[PDB]
């Protein structure tokens, strides 16, 4: 399972099981470019979030119900959707994944 | 050690 492997490799579930996570299959520069696109509000209310003009290839990783450390289990869902990231810093780059419309 | 931007990259990027 792609999710069970990438979450492990990326050290996301080596010392615990993370409920959800999304992996973007686009170039890093292309994703970093989102910090200058459509500005929108973040889930929390703050407004340093941005939505992509286009849809991007992504894989959603969702833990199953029976999952428990040390045996985390994930449901893999591939899709193409707009991403919403919160930016910060200089250069202005993404630091959090807010959602995917 | 690992910055907020580096964390994002390790956790979400997979070109």
């Amino acid at each position: 399972n792609y999710c069970n492997q990438m979450m492990k490799s990326r050290n996301l579930t080596k010392d615990r099981c993370k409920p959800v996570n999304t992996f973007v299959h686009e170039s890093l520069a292309d994703v970093q470019a989102v910090c200058s696109q459509k500005n929108v509000a973040c889930k929390n209310g703050q407004t340093n979030c941005y939505q992509s003009y286009s849809t991007m290839s992504i894989t959603d990783c969702r833990e199953t119900g029976s999952s428990k450390y040390p045996n985390c289990a994930y449901k893999t869902t591939q899709a193409n959707k707009h991403i919403i990231v919160a930016c910060e810093g200089n250069p202005y780059v993404p630091v959090h994944f807010d959602a995917s419309v | 050690k690992e910055t907020a931007a580096a964390k994002f990259e390790r956790q979400h990027m997979d070109s």
